[PDB]
């Protein structure tokens, strides 16, 4: 069976009977520069986005499992926000994934 | 030559679009004019009626204020006709002028 | 051939331009609408209530304007979810007919 | 020839939107002129006494009572106070009419001109 | 890298329009509530500033017509669409000196929000492609 060297993130699936969902690039990772005038005007709406990026990533791994899915598999890197609600929802991943892999 | 024969009708054109739009705001004008004649015409309380064409506005009865208001309509009125027919003037002048032009040009 | 679709998917945007003028015309106004009936109620009403606009002054009372105001503000809302339908409807309309007289 | 005459078309379309805007700033500034004669008219044929509701400022208006029907004020000049009768002021203001209509008329054919030479760029492009 | 600083540049460039669009708009508020205040504030009332004054009455924009004044001491004002209610002095100020108030503070405290939502969207567009 599929042999994937790419090593296994959080916990193991709920079931090994689980559906396998297969996506190109679900969770990010946030690093930035100078911008049209250099390095913008506060830091506040940075906290702002930082808050609202944990809920998406918590209800992108709340809606896999409601929908059936035990197992993510991301092309994309993980994000820390993404992971620890996987945990707890027992769900596995993937933590980066080829193109070869996803094909 | 015949360029110059082309660009006569084409600026013919123009000329109607000019007289398409005339007619747009005059038919408003007169129905408008009708519109507000209504409304003095509904109320039967009070004489009081203030008319102007500024931020001023006079006070004064009603009643001439109606037949001033029926000329309003009708002035309004009365430009329709000559602009609807100056406008199929228009209309025929280019388009029976262009039956002229394509069918000379292929030929 | 496929250029009567691709052409003919420029027509139905170029009706959803002409759809965007009429509308959020209309929809400017509900807005003035909403603003004035509420400044009506809160200020005193016993006192005669008139009606102005550009160029006439005709002398009310409460009663007579108060109506039109729930009136006008009623049939904007309509007409604006009235011209939507009209406008694409007429986007359906134009694609059928450029695949019938083609072929 | 095509590379040159798509350039040369797109200018000239910014070039009658350029002057056609401006006609339609000088029929604003006509339209004040035909309005005021028409408040004019009503001035001296109803009489003196009669209350009229002005703009005290915008949106606001303060009552009052009139007088001298017969004497007005023309603002013209740089902004500058010219008393004058009411019978004077109707002629001066379609002075003023036929004068903001010879500026547009000024502009009307080169108005047009830069539409029809739009026009034959696309010809041109087109033969 | 410059490249990361290029892609920057052009998304935070586009965002400026978007606010000047919603800042134009609070501005053309602002003299408009300042002409009914000024205005109303000097001349007071026709009753109290001491009975008959002066007056050219507005008529039109050229054509100022000189009278005497003397009303009856009540303003008319113009509330908008279909309406007309007649006002006195002490309804007709206290309101639009709140909305002088606010019409400052809605043009200063979402130019800088503005400026924020900005910085917000050329942020946003720039991890996602860096990313994937």
């Amino acid at each position: 069976g599929m042999v994937f060297k790419k090593e296994t993130e959080g916990d193991v699936t709920s079931v090994k009977d689980a559906k396998i969902a297969v996506y190109s690039c679900p969770f990010d990772g946030m690093i930035t520069e100078t911008k049209g005038t250099v390095l913008i005007k506060t830091a506040e709406e940075l906290m702002n986005f930082s808050k609202g990026e944990e809920n998406l990533m918590d209800a992108q791994v709340k809606a896999i499992a409601d929908t059936g899915a035990n197992v993510v598999v991301t092309g994309g890197k993980v994000a820390d926000m993404a992971l620890h609600y996987a945990n707890k929802y027992n769900i596995m991943l993937v933590r980066l994934n080829s193109k070869w892999d996803l094909r | 030559a015949f360029t110059e024969l082309q660009a006569k009708v084409i600026d013919t054109q123009q000329k109607v679009k000019l007289a398409d739009i005339q007619i747009e705001q005059l038919n408003r004008t007169k129905k408008h004019a009708h519109l507000t004649d209504t409304e003095i015409m509904t109320l039967v309380d009070e004489t009081n009626m203030y008319e102007g064409v500024g931020r001023m506005f006079i006070l004064q009865s009603k009643e001439a204020i109606h037949s001033q208001l029926l000329e309003k309509q009708k002035i309004a009125e009365e430009k329709i006709k000559e602009l609807e027919q100056k406008k199929s003037y228009l209309e025929r002048s280019v388009k029976e002028a262009e039956d002229n032009i394509r069918e000379m040009l292929m030929a | 051939s496929a250029e009567q679709v691709i052409a003919g998917f420029n027509r139905l945007r170029q009706e959803q331009r002409g759809l965007a003028s009429k509308a959020a015309e209309l929809e400017m106004e509900l807005n003035e609408h909403s603003l004035v009936i509420d400044t009506l109620k809160e200020v005193d009403e016993t006192r005669k209530c008139y009606r102005m606009v550009g160029g006439v002054l005709v002398e009310r009372t409460v009663k007579e304007v108060l109506p039109a105001l729930e009136n006008n503000k009623e049939q904007i809302q309509k007409i604006i979810e009235t011209l939507t339908q009209q406008l694409q409807a007429k986007g359906k309309e134009l694609n059928e007919f450029r695949e019938k007289h083609n072929i | 020839n095509l590379p040159q005459l798509e350039m040369l078309k797109n200018q000239l379309d910014q070039e009658v939107e350029f002057l056609s805007t401006s006609i339609a700033q000088l029929k604003v500034v006509q339209t004040k002129y035909v309005e005021a004669k028409d408040c004019l008219n009503v001035l001296n044929k109803s009489n003196e006494g009669k209350e009229l509701l002005v703009p005290l400022t915008s949106s606001m208006y303060v009552p009052g009572k009139l007088h001298d029907v017969e004497h007005v004020l023309i603002d013209v000049g740089t902004g500058y106070y010219v008393e004058k009768t009411a019978e004077d002021a109707k002629d001066f203001f379609k002075r003023k009419i036929d004068f903001l209509t010879k500026q547009m008329e000024k502009i009307q054919p080169a108005l047009q001109e830069k539409h029809a030479m739009k026009q034959a760029v696309m010809e041109m492009m087109s033969q | 890298v410059l490249k990361k600083l290029d892609e920057q540049y052009q998304k935070y460039k586009f965002m400026e329009l978007n606010l000047a669009q919603k800042k134009r708009r609070l501005k053309g508020q602002i003299p408009e509530i300042k002409q009914t205040l000024e205005i109303l504030k000097y001349m007071q009332k026709k009753k109290e500033s001491t009975n008959s004054m002066e007056t050219r009455f507005l008529l039109a924009d050229n054509l100022y017509c000189k009278a005497s004044v003397p009303p009856t001491d009540k303003m008319c004002l113009w509330l908008g669409a279909n309406v007309m209610l007649e006002y006195d002095i002490d309804e007709a100020q206290a309101l639009l000196e709140k909305n002088l108030s606010t019409a400052t503070k809605n043009l200063d405290s979402l130019e800088e929000d503005l400026d924020f939502l900005r910085d917000q969207f050329t942020t946003t567009e720039v991890n996602m492609a860096r990313v994937y």
